[PDB]
């Protein structure tokens, strides 16, 4: 919208870029926000559709998440970098509402810039949003609903369908909702003296393009993507109570430390020195072979000198891997990760307590790949996810989609209270805040009124993505909600309305309880606060100063 | 926006004047006055 | 490419009739109507044809107004001659004006004594040739040493008129392009 | 509003009739405001800015 | 300006139009590469080689398209090759049609790209049902039917004339790699090539085939019962993991240092002669001093052998991978070796290792190829991968689906009949699934030169009345039932074709915009 | 939206400005233009050197001549070029004062723009202050029309010496001021007087010194006679002292029509006849002039050769090639009228002159005629000299400014007394009304008061006197005493009363300084958007 660039000024000489002031900055900041808001506006909801981004080397990424699509969009403008880092803050903390928090912040900066043109100060505008948000969080506490009289895991299933939607695997949500809920119940633990927590990225994802997403097999146990050391080893260990030994010790032709320089006068010492230098590693592996470790795990590789005894003793070897995956194998099998084998006494040894326990271990072939599937752990249960698709780009889409689905159900179990979805929260907060500040009167009624209209952009964005009549749904949403808030406490039917709203598939008003649309209360909590601080950071900017690079 | 890739928001007049690279030396003296006001008093760096 | 253009471009209305039996009628008569219209424009523009022996009050009109013409920017070139009967080059240039006046009727040929033109003009600088066009002086020419001097010919004067934009290069009236009939007769026999 | 075209001739004005005439508009949608301003200037002669 | 984008944003309906046109363009390149009368394709890579083939996977490996929607179609061939190993062109040609038929609706009747996805999963669920019903089981131990099953894919290749030998070649190789569930893998299937010779004398031989000869001339070139022992370390004197740095003071030390270099190689050689092997295969290089005293005992020394071949030798001879020589015993020594012999070929020497043939570890083998040139070898080698891939599916799944487009045509008829009873908004994309499934017989009729108008009309008239095994004869171009025609394919290839083709459409249909040139 | 975003052509060269900072450059740009000409104000001023692109050089102190023919970039300074010019064309004086006074209003208005008052409201305060200032000056204005012509003759010297005092011509202000006054005595009608400025010509010759300049009554010609053997000085004889100057449009030439024509010449009979035709024409020509009794004949175009000798025989000199614009001015002074043709020539339409002479100027090969008249005639022509080309141009412009200053006295006899007396008188008038009418525009009245004080402070700055003692003395004295003709004495006299110092200015001249300044600054303040298309 800005034209006729600002003139280079001779009275104000600053090194680097030229200074520019006035309303053009907030116009340029909003224009920079629309450059990123229009990108994420189309990929919202189930009816929303996403786009592709090439990496200039033939590779590309078809992305639904707001954090991923903005991470690859390196925004040179300063105001856009705030929203880019906000989505990186949003997905790491909560893992939900990454698209809505950017859309809420864009609509706020739109109407906030319109209010600044209406000649009210931004300080009064910010005070209007904070008092409104403090009442909004108070209203979110009123509309909570505790799960009760529900048969089995139905509340965890249908709430996952809301997060599973807006993806390619939303059609298969009936199949993935069971295994996703069963996966998080398998990695349950105890911490902080009774506080229930689950670990971050505990469930694995293995990229095996193949049969289909419908036939994704839930292996009740841990899975690891590693190649066999020697191909002569057995790929299936029979018999129960298989002992797993987790290590981080190297079994190779080891070298002496840096500050050792061997110097000998006798020629015959080279025979013993060359054998003892290799034989010092044999003392480490001879003790663990006698302990009966059927399958050894290690971070650092194993050279061919020590792979003979494993082939002769029928022991499975493991090559390089990540440091974090072996920690959870030790927790599930009951082993202990040893950085360096030793003992408190003056002699080296290896105890039996360091060994794990599992029922069965086998190397399954996922159509080109060697992966050691562990199942039936004794100490703590575990789980893994076998993703399957048409091509590798879809598997990458399935990775972050499950990461969002796992994150939503993770925060669902932290707090039993839930809130409905489908724009009912935004539709109720609109009418609730319009009624608010009528007694206040003078100045903050216009600021809070436009704030209430800013939250309506989400049910408007979901409608146009469906390519349907949007105002017909907005007339039903707001009116129904209003007729519910005004109503007597004693009116069952009307009160219920407070509970339902927009539907994107059939295009009519139906109940969310029977439909199954549901979200956590934590997803809306601290989402508007992040959008509020995002609006405050750009709205308070008057002039822009740019220094050229040296 | 500084020369390097760092971005910083600033209401403080001392940090505004510090990050702004001024070509005129007399106007550059106000950067040191705000540094002096910041070191001695620590309040009212723009009022001076 | 030029072989197709030479049929029409390199033939006047009198020469275009040669291709009446060979070329198509619609191809030929379409261009003859175009060339016929151009001939009619030159007849309407033929407002001159003899040397206008003028005097000064009039200069402020004949030399300059004419140069504006219609003011359709109908400009008109006006060749002035500051004559001086004592000089030998002046009488030569006066003969070239009357010879060119009979041919180029669209261009105005003006003559006046040099003593009556400018107050106390240098006699050594005479004869002087000025060329007006739309009120602006296109060329302030000095004595005819550039055009051969005493040995100036009609061919040299016609070549100067092409340089100032007064006559086209491929005009059939110029002696450079107006080949003799005996010359073209020998070309057809030896072809 | 002070406008200076490419020919370097100063032209100060208050009404929007001649301001839009000086600025040669390329965009067709922005020419709609210029056409009504000249039409309002030609018919009535007031309210060209409003 | 703003961020590195907004060059020319293809948004709205025109973006999806380019993807359907781009996805259709990939199938048009290999439209003629289907059926028994399929044409070959010579692609020119920029390095300097050449790829002569008709397989859609090998064609699409070498091609390079600068478009992101077509690259997702490019990756589907790797899904089919690294899952079964047959029907890669079938996957690419079917999806093109699915994206194309769904297009009319997307462009005009405005059905949103999510309602089409819901229609396809119910079509996918019904497709597996009718494919399960149309397929008939078959006995796995019947060698007469197994040869006809293996040569179904060979018929669409150049070596159909040698199909009597290739089925015997592939059947013996698959049973060797097959482990007694019934899991097999092609990493031990050696693809060693020999330029020149006739295809008739080419045969599989139990064991390995090296490219090297013996080192010393006195080594026995013909051993009755070889006893192979694998070594990983070199026979050279190991310098050690740390520097020696011997401080020499007396004159009798340097000759001692050079003498222990001779005695250490004696010590490792003498303990190898405790079991008295005939052939010692070392992974790393060998020294000149050590080979003589191994010959004094009667061994045979070779050059450095890469351990990809030593792992095959370990399963053939039954030996184990051994690096420490001090722990060498008599139990880990390879035995039951058939014969040892070295032939003379002008390219390089070739050492043969035959097996006695008489549970345990799975046995490996090497398949001899005697082609006409280098490209003929690579052409025939890919045919074995396509032919041996068929043999795995019948063992993993005893089901057997009819070929010749009868399976996909059966999907077309049932989806078309059931589309009338599926009244609603899902009826239009559900009925469009049958329009593409009837194209994979249409491509066979076009390559055969017949008119697909009356043939498909005659096909649907006889498919409901005659039988479920009706199909088109690709050579003659007439309707011939698959029972009398005697050519059948596995049902697993039909599953991956329907699953991968529909699942590819669900990904590409969700594409809204295309923005190129963001960053690396 | 795409990466291109175009609405008008050539957006790269066009750049807008807006906000308070955009207006800040405009007033500060006027300070640079004002500060250049700030030192040239008053009698102690210093000239400016100008250089054209063609290499022609000139020197001057007039604000309109300085700002004119100068290469500028900013548009606001070009408005000041048109300002000074405005005062010059109409008034011809006050070109530096109106620019300095306009900049003073802008400098005082910036402080107020800085407080939060709208710019149009500031200009409304100056309008009520300006009308009250000029109304108060009109109240304390003295009229000199009641006096007779003798005392009124002296008042022209008091004002002519003022404007000539601020130039380089002031080495003899008593001498050259008579030249500016005596020229207007010959054109005034003595009742409902009009200047008739077009009759008064002005020409200066580069040569000699400025002290040799003497006023004449006639027309100065820059051309020689038709033949050099004619007598230089021509006197009258026994009766009819007027020389009977005959003026002609058509020269001595053969008669012929304008249109193109060819005279058909027959056999030898017609060839010999036409020789007698033109030979009898010249005999008829010389008899016609001698019948009229003319002594000097001038034509706009040159006579034929034979014709140059035929006039020389009868003692009948002639000048030739007299410019067409110059020919009309000769007839007015001589009380004659130009004949269209020679057949209408008679005694009544001939001229009248006292004496003429051909004046030589050193070794140069040029001739100038100097017509003189013994009695009071209609027109008058200045005769300026100097030792340089630019000093004659400076003397012509200094005399032209004084000629326009006395021109205002003829059409309007109500005069004032400037030099800081009118400014301090008008400054305290609005200040005394500011605290009576506090309102919100009191700061605009105070800004208008302090803006008027910059002029006498500039005169105090250029004269070296202390502005503190000078400004405090005028404010304290003028508030006490009602006499309003005390100002800043720049020449260093002991008394500041201007009754004795012989300084007078016109009311129309001092009024236009405030009107054109306050009316321009309204336009300068109303600019918000500033678009400058780069060339
Ligand atoms: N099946 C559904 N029915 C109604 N609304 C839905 C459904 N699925 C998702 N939504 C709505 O779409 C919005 C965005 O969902 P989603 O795209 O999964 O999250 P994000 O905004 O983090 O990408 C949510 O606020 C939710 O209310
Ligand atoms: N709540 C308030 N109401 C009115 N004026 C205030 C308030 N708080 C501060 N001020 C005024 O505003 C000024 C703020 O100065 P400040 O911005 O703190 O300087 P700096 O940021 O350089 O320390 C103070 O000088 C004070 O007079
Ligand atoms: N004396 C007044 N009182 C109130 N409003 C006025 C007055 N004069 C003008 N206006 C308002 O100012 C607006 C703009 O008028 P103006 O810009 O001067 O005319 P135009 O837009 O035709 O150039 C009009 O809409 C009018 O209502
Ligand atoms: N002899 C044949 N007659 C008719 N159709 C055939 C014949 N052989 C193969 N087909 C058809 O060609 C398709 C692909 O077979 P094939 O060429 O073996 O695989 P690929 O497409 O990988 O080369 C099969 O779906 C089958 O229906
Ligand atoms: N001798 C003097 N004594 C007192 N005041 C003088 C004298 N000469 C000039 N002034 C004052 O100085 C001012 C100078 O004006 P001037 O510079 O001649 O006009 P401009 O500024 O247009 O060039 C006059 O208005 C007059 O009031
Ligand atoms: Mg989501
Ligand atoms: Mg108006
Ligand atoms: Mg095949
Ligand atoms: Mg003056």
């Amino acid at each position: 919208m800005s034209q006729l660039f600002n003139n280079s000024r001779s009275d104000t000489l600053f090194l680097g870029g030229e200074k520019i002031s006035g309303d053009d900055i907030r116009n340029q900041n909003v224009l920079a926000t629309m450059a990123v808001a229009n990108v994420v506006k189309s990929s919202l909801g189930p009816v929303g559709l996403d786009k592709m981004l090439v990496d200039d080397i033939g590779d590309f990424t078809v992305t639904n998440d707001g954090a991923t699509i903005l991470s690859l969009l390196d925004v040179q403008h300063p105001a856009g970098k705030i929203l880019v880092e906000l989505a990186q803050q949003q997905d790491r903390e909560i893992g939900d509402g990454t698209t809505s928090v950017v859309i809420i912040a864009s609509e706020l900066l739109k109407r906030a810039n319109e209010l600044v043109k209406n000649k009210i100060h931004p300080t009064t505008i910010i005070t209007g949003f904070r008092v409104a948000l403090r009442e909004a969080i108070r209203f979110i506490n009123e509309v909570l609903s505790t799960s009760v009289d529900t048969l089995g895991k139905e509340t965890l299933i249908n709430i996952a369908k809301t997060s599973m939607s807006s993806k390619i695997i939303g059609a298969d949500s009936d199949f993935f909702s069971n295994m996703v809920v069963d996966a998080l119940l398998a990695v349950k633990t105890q911490n902080s003296k009774g506080e229930i927590k689950y670990p971050v990225k505990a469930v694995n994802v293995l990229k095996a393009h193949g049969k289909s997403a419908t036939e994704s097999l839930l292996v009740p146990g841990y899975a690891l993507n590693c190649t066999v050391a020697s191909q002569a080893m057995p790929k299936r260990i029979a018999g129960g109570n298989v002992k797993i030994a987790c290590l981080d010790l190297n079994l190779q032709k080891a070298r002496m430390a840096m500050g050792v320089q061997i110097n000998i006068d006798d020629p015959e010492q080279l025979e013993q020195i060359r054998k003892r230098e290799a034989g010092i590693v044999l003392e480490r592996v001879k003790k663990i072979i006698d302990a009966g470790a059927q399958v050894v795990l290690t971070t650092k590789g194993i050279d061919d000198l020590c792979l003979k005894e494993f082939v002769e003793a029928k022991i499975m070897g493991v090559r390089r891997c990540k440091k974090e995956d072996l920690r959870r194998i030790a927790r599930a099998t009951g082993a202990t990760l040893v950085s360096s084998m030793s003992n408190l006494e003056g002699e080296e040894t290896f105890e039996s307590s360091y060994l794990g326990l599992c029922d069965e271990v086998v190397q399954a072939k996922f159509s080109d790949d060697e992966c050691i599937l562990i199942k039936g752990t004794s100490k703590h249960s575990s789980s893994s996810i076998i993703l399957r698709g048409a091509n590798d780009y879809s598997l990458d889409e399935m990775e972050r989609s499950l990461h969002d689905s796992l994150s939503v159900v993770k925060r669902t179990l932290e707090s039993g209270n839930v809130v409905p979805g489908g724009g009912c929260v935004e539709a109720a907060l609109n009418i609730y805040l319009d009624n608010f500040a009528t007694t206040v009167g003078s100045r903050e009624q216009l600021a809070i009124a436009e704030f209430a209209a800013a939250l309506l952009i989400i049910p408007k964005t979901l409608a146009v993505n469906a390519a349907k009549d949007s105002s017909e749904l907005v007339a039903k949403l707001r009116s129904y909600h209003a007729a519910s808030q005004m109503a007597k406490p004693e009116d069952v039917k009307r009160r219920s309305y407070r509970n339902y709203g927009l539907d994107l598939i059939r295009g009519k008003i139906v109940d969310e309880i029977h439909a199954g649309v549901l979200e956590p209360t934590i997803s809306k909590v601290k989402s508007l606060k992040s959008a509020l601080e995002a609006c405050v950071a750009i709205l308070r900017i008057d002039t822009m100063i740019t220094v050229d690079p040296e | 926006k500084t020369s390097r890739g760092e971005i910083i928001i600033s209401n403080d007049g001392h940090t505004i004047l510090k990050q702004m690279a001024i070509l005129h030396p007399v106007a550059r003296m106000l950067v040191e006055v705000s540094a002096a006001q910041d070191s001695e008093a620590g309040d009212g760096t723009t009022s001076v | 490419a030029k072989q197709h253009e030479n049929r029409l471009e390199d033939k006047d209305l009198s020469d275009l009739e040669e291709l009446e039996d060979d070329e198509d009628e619609d191809f030929l008569e379409a261009y003859k109507i175009k060339r016929l219209n151009e001939i009619r424009k030159l007849q309407e523009r033929s407002k001159f044809g003899e040397v206008f022996h003028i005097n000064k009050p009039e200069y402020n009109k004949e030399v300059t107004l004419a140069s504006q013409g219609k003011k359709d920017d109908g400009g008109v070139y006006v060749f002035v001659h500051l004559s001086l009967q004592s000089k030998l080059q002046s009488r030569i240039l006066s003969h070239l004006f009357q010879s060119a006046a009979c041919k180029f009727r669209e261009i105005k040929f003006v003559e006046i004594p040099a003593n009556r033109a400018i107050e106390n003009y240098p006699e050594s600088n005479c004869p002087t040739l000025i060329v007006y066009y739309r009120g602006e002086v296109i060329k302030n020419m000095i004595t005819l040493l550039e055009l051969g001097g005493n040995n100036s010919k009609m061919e040299d004067f016609e070549d100067f008129m092409v340089k100032v934009g007064a006559v086209a290069e491929g005009d059939n009236r110029l002696i450079m392009n107006r080949d003799d009939e005996e010359s073209r007769e020998e070309r057809k026999l030896h072809y | 509003i002070l406008i200076v075209t490419s020919n370097q001739k100063t032209t100060i004005s208050n009404d929007g009739a001649t301001i839009l005439k000086l600025l040669d508009v390329v965009h067709p949608a922005a020419k709609t405001l210029v056409d009504i301003s000249r039409a309002q200037d030609a018919e009535v002669g007031d309210g060209t800015t409003s | 300006v703003f961020m590195n984008a907004s060059q020319e944003r293809t948004t709205g309906r025109q973006a999806q139009i380019s993807n359907i046109t781009a996805a259709k363009a990939v199938a048009d390149v290999i439209r003629t590469c289907l059926g028994p009368k399929a044409m070959l394709k010579m692609l020119l890579d920029p390095m300097g080689g050449l790829v002569l083939t008709n397989d859609g996977h090998a064609i699409l490996r070498e091609i390079d398209v600068a478009h992101p929607a077509a690259k997702s179609m490019l990756e589907l061939s790797r899904t089919q090759d690294e899952e079964v190993g047959d029907g890669t062109t079938t996957v690419i040609i079917l999806a093109g049609e699915i994206l194309a038929q769904c297009a009319p609706y997307l462009i005009e009747k405005n059905i949103h790209p999510v309602i089409i996805i819901q229609a396809l999963k119910k079509a996918l669920t019904d497709a597996l049902e009718v494919i399960k019903q149309v397929s008939k089981p078959v006995d796995v131990e019947n060698d007469a039917a197994m040869k006809k099953l293996i040569q179904a894919s060979i018929g669409t290749k150049y070596v159909i004339h040698w199909s009597e030998k290739m089925c015997e070649l592939a059947l013996d190789a698959v049973k060797t790699v097959r482990k007694d569930f019934e899991i097999d893998i092609k990493r031990y299937v050696r693809v060693e090539k020999i330029p020149g010779g006739d295809v008739l004398d080419s045969r599989v031989l139990k064991g390995v085939l090296l490219n090297k000869d013996v080192v010393h001339p006195k080594m026995s070139r013909h051993i009755e019962n070889p006893r192979v022992v694998l070594l990983d370390c070199p026979l050279e004197y190991k310098k050690g993991e740390s520097q020696t740095n011997i401080e020499i003071e007396k004159e009798e030390d340097w000759n001692r240092i050079l003498q222990i270099e001779e005695e250490q190689v004696q010590l490792m050689c003498e303990q190898i002669l405790a079991v008295r092997p005939t052939l010692v295969i070392t992974e790393k290089g060998v020294s000149d001093l050590a080979q003589h005293y191994l010959l004094k005992g009667g061994c045979s020394v070779l050059r450095r052998v890469k351990k990809s071949d030593n792992n095959r030798i370990a399963r053939v001879t039954g030996a184990t991978i051994v690096n420490r020589v001090e722990d060498l015993k008599e139990s880990d020594v390879g035995t039951n070796c058939g014969l040892f012999k070295v032939e003379m070929i002008g390219d390089e020497y070739f050492s043969f290792l035959d097996n006695c043939k008489e549970s345990g570890l799975q046995k490996a083998c090497t398949i001899m190829l005697r082609g006409g040139s280098k490209d003929i070898l690579n052409e025939i080698d890919r045919n074995l991968q396509d032919a041996m891939a068929v043999a795995r599916n019948v063992m993993l799944s005893p089901s057997l689906s009819p070929g010749g487009g009868a399976t996909e045509m059966a999907v077309s008829v049932k989806l078309a009949e059931k589309a009338k009873q599926l009244e609603g908004i899902q009826q239009w994309p559900y009925q469009a699934v049958a329009d593409a499934m009837e194209c994979i017989p249409r491509t066979l009729i076009q390559n055969a030169g017949g008119d697909p108008i009356r043939l498909l009309s005659q096909l649907r008239a006889k498919h409901a009345q005659g039988n479920f095994t009706t199909g088109i004869d690709g050579d003659k171009g007439k309707i011939v039932d698959m029972v009398s025609y005697g050519i059948w394919e596995p049902e697993v290839i039909k599953q991956q074709s329907v699953k991968t083709a529909i699942e590819s459409a669900c990904l590409l249909l969700r594409v809204d915009d295309i923005v190129s040139g963001v960053r690396k | 939206m795409g990466r291109p975003f175009i609405i008008v052509k050539d957006q790269g060269n066009k750049k807008r400005q807006h906000g308070l900072e955009a207006k800040k450059s405009h007033i500060l740009a006027a300070r640079s233009v004002a500060s250049i000409i700030k030192t040239s104000l008053g009698p102690r001023g210093l000239d400016k050197i100008l250089i054209s692109p063609d290499g022609e050089i000139t020197i001057t102190n007039d604000g309109a001549t300085i700002l004119s023919q100068m290469e500028l970039d900013n548009e606001i300074a070009k408005l000041l070029v048109q300002l000074s010019k405005s005062q010059d064309d109409e008034i011809g004086d006050g070109t530096t004062g109106v620019v300095v006074l306009a900049s003073a209003l802008l400098d005082q208005a910036l402080e107020l723009i800085q407080k939060g008052i709208h710019p149009i409201k500031i200009a409304n305060g100056f309008d009520e202050a300006a009308k009250l200032a000029i109304s108060k000056l009109e109240e304390t204005c003295d009229d000199i029309s009641a006096s007779n012509d003798e005392l009124f003759r002296d008042f022209l010297l008091r004002a002519a010496k003022t404007s000539l005092g601020s130039k380089i011509v002031s080495k003899d202000h008593d001498r050259f001021a008579e030249m500016a006054v005596e020229a207007v005595i010959n054109v005034m009608d003595k009742d409902r007087k009009d200047v008739d400025f077009d009759l008064i010509k002005m020409q200066g010759r580069v040569g000699g010194s400025i002290s040799d300049s003497k006023l004449i009554n006639g027309v100065i010609l820059d051309k020689d006679f038709s033949h050099p053997q004619m007598p230089k000085c021509v006197l009258p004889k026994e009766g009819s002292d007027g020389v009977k100057l005959a003026i002609l449009t058509c020269p001595f030439e053969p008669p012929k029509p304008k249109t193109k024509h060819k005279l058909d010449i027959s056999s030898v009979e017609e060839y010999q006849k036409l020789q007698t035709y033109e030979q009898d024409k010249f005999k008829e020509m010389i008899d016609d002039v001698k019948k009229a009794g003319a002594d000097v004949v001038i034509c706009q175009w040159g006579f034929d050769d034979e014709a140059n000798h035929l006039l020389l025989q009868n003692d009948l000199p002639a000048v030739r090639w007299v410019g067409g614009q110059e020919l009309e001015h000769i007839a007015i002074s001589t009380n004659g009228r130009i004949v269209p043709r020679f057949q209408d020539l008679s005694k009544d339409k001939l001229g009248t002159c006292s004496r003429i002479y051909e004046q030589e100027f050193g070794t140069t090969k040029d001739r100038m005629l100097i017509i003189e008249q013994s009695k009071e005639t209609k027109t008058v022509t200045c005769f300026v000299r100097g030792s340089n080309k630019m000093i004659v141009d400076e003397a012509e412009r200094a005399l032209h400014d004084s000629l326009c200053v006395v021109r205002n006295l003829v059409k309007d006899s109500r005069v004032v007394y400037g030099g800081g007396a009118a400014e301090v008188t008008m400054s305290l008038a609005v200040s005394e009304e500011a605290d009576k009418q506090r309102g919100i525009d009191q700061y605009a009245f105070r800004g208008f008061a302090q803006a008027l004080d910059t002029i006498p402070m500039t005169l105090a700055e250029n004269s070296g006197l202390d502005p503190i003692g000078t400004l405090s003395t005028l404010k304290s004295k003028q508030l006490k005493e009602k006499i309003s003709n005390i100002g800043v004495d720049c020449l260093g006299y002991g008394s500041n009363d201007m009754k004795e110092l012989f300084v007078v200015d016109p009311f129309i001249g001092k009024k236009q300084q405030i009107l054109l300044a306050t009316q321009l600054c309204r336009m300068i303040l109303k600019i918000d958007n500033v678009i400058i298309s780069g060339k």
